[PDB]
């Protein structure tokens, strides 16, 4: 394996497990992104987090999820080839904190975002680490899912997995209650906190500990009984001792959003994983109807 | 919820990931005999370090494609399945056993450095394609088709499918899909007298009669078990974790 068609322009971060950098092709001038992955060639081997990422980035051809170009083989280091794409989601909210995005944009790219989703469940993937960081942007108004370090394929029905996943502010009330399974929601549930994120323009649930998301969830969504989540009292992490907050008025926890808007995000937010909707259920949702592609 | 996309998909990369059906005559120095010893023992260190049932089918469909595509001395057909293990449980296990552990199981025969460089082999040969559909993962959904659900038929079920890991021939010329399906009704028939039910016609294609050869097979099996020299799976099918389903009797006749 070589490197020396490649010549690195400047570096876009790390992640613990692999380097990236901005490098270009010098024979056919593409513009890439190079995920160096070291190898534990004394200890042990090659990562299982590059293993799933790669096996799985590399059946998932789809205009909203990142493209995988190659992968050069050392035998010391693991070099992975992505397409480039210009700024993150996180990034780029940043740089719109003072004007906001457009709804026109959000509603494009959230419905981008459940296309590339969509994707990934049809053919038994989950994400499980899904925020702004992770989400990819490019000049022309695309989307792309991105950071399949911490994906897996799944099993139907599921088994119990990681309990370990996404980022503590977009992860699922059923992970944070111990749930002893887990499934495509959990996706669902990132792209919800997501979506009202880009409108609100801050996270949901910026939780400073697992109780504390929990609760912060509590407060907004109302406490879950067994009502409106059948089974929830029997979640390992379940206490009876849990505050019983009621539940906010949808209009006030995300104001610019028009009546389809938070018919949406409910559906996103539902407690129960069973009724919580779908990536492709969400797909032919009122709120798209009038969708464009607008630039950024 | 996706469950007919899914299986849409899977049936579409069973084919793509399947082994050459008659590589072991390609192989001068190994054997459906030695490949059948290999497999054994897998099931073992599965039993060992707890792992799913899933790791050890995935560590077998890798084996198939490795010795499809390379060929292998029998002094070395052990690296290569230990570290099909430790891909596969690296893919599937959330808690894998470490290396060290791998090493270990082989009493020795191999170190640390070949095991290793074994797994980087691996992957290049299978050019990183780990996610293999497997026999397990066709079960489990056909497993979805009862009313409710019995708990005999199930691990009966992964019983008879386990068993047809041991054996390249026949059972390589059988996609994972149909392997399930004959193992789901063998299963079922034996514990219910039930068949092949329509609403998995209407899923898989598949009927009584397309399953017919397989199931044919898999009847002999069965029968055959507790002679063949390979006797894994039936001691770990007789514990109470699996209703001790391998003490069962298989049925006479299928009609
Ligand atoms: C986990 N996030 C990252 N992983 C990869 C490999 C990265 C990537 N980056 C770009 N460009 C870019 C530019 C500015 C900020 C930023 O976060 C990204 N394009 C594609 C990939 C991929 N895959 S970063």
């Amino acid at each position: 394996g070589s490197m020396e068609n490649f010549q690195k322009v400047e570096k876009i971060g790390e992640g613990t497990y692999g380097v990236v950098y901005k490098a270009r092709n010098k024979l056919t001038g593409e513009v890439v992104a190079l995920k160096k992955i070291r190898l534990d060639t004394e200890t042990e081997g090659v990562p299982s987090t590059a293993i799933r990422e790669i096996s799985l980035l590399k059946e998932l051809n789809h205009p909203n999820i990142v493209k995988l170009l190659d992968v050069i083989h050392t035998e010391n280091k693991l070099y992975l080839v992505f397409e480039f794409l210009h700024q993150d989601l996180k990034k780029f909210m940043d740089a719109s904190a003072l004007t906001g995005i457009p709804l026109p944009l959000i509603k494009s790219y959230l419905f981008q975002l459940l296309q590339g989703l969509a994707f990934c469940h049809s053919h038994r993937v989950l994400h499980r680490d899904l925020k702004p960081q992770n989400l990819l942007i490019n000049t022309e108004g695309a989307i792309k899912l991105a950071d399949f370090g911490l994906a897996r394929a799944f099993g139907v029905p599921v088994r119990t997995y990681t309990h370990e996943v996404v980022t503590l502010w977009y992860r699922a009330p059923e992970i944070l209650l111990g749930c002893k399974y887990y499934s495509t929601a959990v996706d669902i549930w990132s792209l919800g906190c997501i979506f009202a994120e880009m409108v609100t323009r801050r996270a949901l649930f910026p939780g400073d500990s697992e109780i504390d998301q929990l609760f912060r969830i509590f407060r907004t969504l109302g406490t879950p009984d067994e009502v409106v989540w059948p089974g929830v009292t029997s979640m390992p992490d379940y206490k009876p001792s849990f505050p019983k907050w009621a539940r906010q008025d949808f209009s006030k926890v995300v104001p610019p959003l028009d009546e389809d808007g938070r018919s949406l995000l409910s559906q996103m937010l539902h407690y129960d994983p069973n009724k919580r909707i779908s990536a492709k259920a969400a797909l032919a949702h009122p709120f798209f109807q009038d969708v464009t592609k607008p630039v950024p | 919820d996706y469950h007919e996309d899914i299986h849409t998909y899977l049936r579409e990369m069973e084919v793509k990931c399947k082994p050459k059906v008659g590589y072991m005559k390609k192989q001068p120095d190994i054997t459906n005999s030695m490949r059948a010893i290999l497999v054994d023992w897998l099931v073992e260190v599965g039993e060992e370090y707890k792992l799913q049932n899933e790791t050890l089918h995935l560590a077998v469909n890798y084996i198939d494609r490795f010795l499809s595509s390379m060929s292998v001395l029998r002094g070395k057909l052990q690296l290569v399945g230990t570290a099909a293990m430790l891909l596969a449980s690296k893919f599937e296990e959330i808690y894998p056993p470490e290396v060290a552990e791998f090493v270990y199981i082989t009493d020795d025969t191999y170190t640390k450095k070949q095991v290793l460089r074994m797994e980087h082999l691996v992957l290049k040969v299978l050019t990183f394609d780990l996610a293999a559909p497997t026999v397990n993962q066709f079960l489990t959904q056909y497993f979805l088709h009862q009313q409710p659900a019995n708990c005999k038929v199930e691990s009966l079920a992964m019983f008879l499918g386990e068993l047809s890991l041991i054996d390249a021939d026949p059972y390589l010329k059988y996609l994972p899909s149909v392997i399930a399906a004959a193992a789901f009704h063998l299963a079922l028939y034996t514990v219910t007298g039930q068949s092949w039910p329509e609403s998995l016609i209407r899923k898989t294609g598949y009927t009584l009669e397309s399953l017919k050869p397989c199931l044919l097979d898999l009847h002999q099996t069965y029968l055959k078990a507790p002679q063949h020299a390979q006797q894994s799976i039936r001691e770990k099918y007789k514990n109470s974790k699996y209703h001790g389903v391998s003490l069962l009797n298989p049925p006479e006749t299928l009609n």
